[PDB]
């Protein structure tokens, strides 16, 4: 290929019903180019995209996305070849494909064809690797390339001037494994030359040539055709369209290929959503209306937690749902990690469109929102760049969303400025006497404070290396995290002497208590005049 | 002044072997397509 030039820790994660690649599997998304080229539409494709741009600064890092569907590609069969394609759905019955006989060269050719896209490549001269000629003074030149009748697989090439094989070179595991070493010793030969095509690289695997039965070399550019074998070269590592093998090839006239499926929604999306769970996930949002799959998500973060990698999830509300069916969804799922959303309003989207927002890409933005941030930073206050806004819910009746725990959405009027942010981190978990639960952020650093605690242990205790191990360095070597977090402020103090270990061997029991970055939030002024 | 402005943060980068791939944005020197223009005829008194 010629060289030129041409013109967070915290993972998020999402899953919808996509116009692209392959269903039921878990892809790795970096750039909206890539998006757009392996998708094409679809809720999760804006997601995706929104998800970057959902703040002024603020980003979603990489996105872990599955196409949620039983879908099939597009086929046909005719000929010993059926026909295959990469697009699964019922968009798959677009595509249309054919063969057709050069003129030049009795070759074949390919010409993959999808007009909705403008796609029209071409493989040409299919076939066709190189060429016999004869020069010497004898009656005719013949010359046959038999197959394996058991496979159909060539065996030999063979050189017959008039009736006798001046020099044979033969297929069956010799040297001549390639083509190009059949060219230079029919080269070595008096009264014979080959040479290969100019019509691109065309080296071949020698057990993939075919028939050829007695024809004549002596006023003729006699082609060794190989339809089959150059056709896995151009048409399997290119393109949309290739052909897979079931009978004899042949030509064909333009058709579009049928089988496309995309499949209904399944009642439960919990079986495709534990394809999410060793890949590394933190922050995930789904995109379907029903609870049934909500209550799922809220399964899969506690499975997860209880295995040892705990996650975090928020909830959409569809459009324009009120007090009384928030409380009964709330209520419904009132665990923690969870997070409802109950605004929705207009999103100016970065492909210029000006859509109507579902709730649930108010919680993809949100999700987004709280991975770009920091760790143990609050979302609290922190501007959405939503372009306007559909709510009925003054200072008071926000409050009685702040109590029942479901996050919502103030504008905020300055002077002659207005800009839409965030009430509070708030979770599903009503109960406040638990902040841990509670707030979002509060959480969120005590899962990573916890996860990287157990992470050093694994090696200094679990490694399990002597019977010497006492209780007493088991006490420093907690002060001796507690104090490297200390110092770079991931906590705000720890009691100095109040750490207590339990020993009996392998077993040891450690409890600690640390005073966490609590965080401010309620003012009230007195204002007062004289004179 | 050939282009007007670019938003650097929305730059990117990814390097494979030896291949780069970049995306960007650039803001065009906007042009200017149509006026109209409401004229309006009044009348008021000269005196002396």
């Amino acid at each position: 290929t010629r060289p030129h030039a041409s013109i967070s820790e915290k993972v998020f994660c999402l899953i919808g019903q996509a116009e692209g690649g392959e269903p039921n599997t878990v892809y790795e998304l970096r750039n909206y180019s890539q998006a757009k080229r392996l998708f094409r539409s679809g809720e999760l494709l804006d997601a995706i995209e929104l998800a970057w741009g959902s703040n002024p600064n603020y980003t979603a890092g990489r996105i872990l996305a599955m196409r949620i569907e039983d879908a099939k590609p597009a086929s046909a069969e005719i000929g010993g070849l059926k026909i295959t394609s990469k697009i699964y759905g019922n968009v798959a019955n677009n595509i249309q494909v054919g063969l057709e006989k050069n003129t030049l060269s009795d070759s074949l050719r390919l010409r993959v064809i999808f007009q909705d896209d403008r796609f029209n490549e071409v493989y040409d001269n299919i076939g066709n690797i190189f060429t016999i000629k004869y020069k010497g003074e004898e009656a005719n030149a013949t010359f046959s390339v038999e197959h394996d009748e058991e496979t159909q697989k060539a065996s030999r090439l063979v050189l017959k001037v008039g009736d006798q094989e001046v020099k044979s070179y033969d297929l069956t595991g010799g040297a001549y494994d390639y083509t190009n070493a059949i060219i230079t010793d029919i080269n070595q030969l008096p009264d014979f030359e080959a040479k290969l095509s100019p019509f691109g690289d065309k080296n071949l695997e020698s057990s993939k040539l075919d028939k050829i039965e007695n024809a004549n070399i002596k006023d003729k550019a006699v082609y060794v055709k190989a339809v089959f074998g150059d056709l896995e070269k151009q048409t399997a590592y290119n393109g949309i369209v290739s052909f897979e093998q079931l009978k004899t090839i042949e030509p064909f006239e333009l058709t579009k290929l049928k089988g496309g499926t995309n499949g209904e929604p399944p009642a439960t999306w919990a079986d495709k959503l534990d394809k999410f769970a060793h890949e590394g996930g933190y922050y995930i949002v789904p995109l379907s209306s029903k609870q049934s799959v909500h209550a799922e998500v809220a399964s899969f973060v506690k499975e997860r937690s209880d295995a040892g990698e705990p996650m975090r999830a928020i909830v959409g509300g569809g459009f324009n749902e009120s007090k009384e069916q928030l409380f009964g969804r709330q209520a419904s799922l009132s665990n923690p990690r969870v997070s409802l959303v109950a605004n929705s309003g207009t999103f100016v989207m970065d492909d210029g469109r000006k859509n109507h927002v579902p709730a649930y890409m108010v919680a993809v933005a949100l999700g987004g929102l709280a991975s770009g941030l920091e760790i143990g930073e609050s979302i609290t206050f922190k501007p959405l760049r939503v372009s306007s806004l559909d709510q009925i819910y003054e200072s008071i009746d926000l409050d009685e969303l702040n109590e029942n725990g479901i996050i919502s959405i103030e504008f905020v009027r300055n002077r002659t400025n207005t800009f839409f942010r965030i009430v509070d981190d708030v979770t599903t978990f009503n109960d406040k006497s638990d902040p841990v639960k509670a707030e979002m952020a509060v959480g969120e650093a005590n899962d990573f404070l916890v996860s990287e605690l157990k992470v050093q242990l694994e090696d200094q205790f679990i490694g399990t290396r002597t019977i010497n191990t006492s209780a007493s360095i088991i006490k420093d070597f907690i002060q001796s995290y507690l104090g490297r977090k200390k110092r770079d402020n991931e906590i705000q103090d720890f009691p100095a002497e109040d750490v207590q270990v339990i020993v009996e061997g392998n077993e040891a029991r450690i409890s600690m208590t640390v005073y966490p970055i609590r965080s401010f939030k309620k003012i009230s002024v007195s204002l007062v005049y004289k004179q | 002044n050939e282009i007007q402005d670019f938003p650097a943060e929305d730059v990117q980068v990814i390097v494979e072997g030896n291949e780069a791939r970049i995306s960007m944005t650039v803001y065009p020197i906007r042009s200017f397509k149509k006026i109209s223009v409401s004229l309006v005829y009044k009348q008021q008194t000269l005196q002396a």
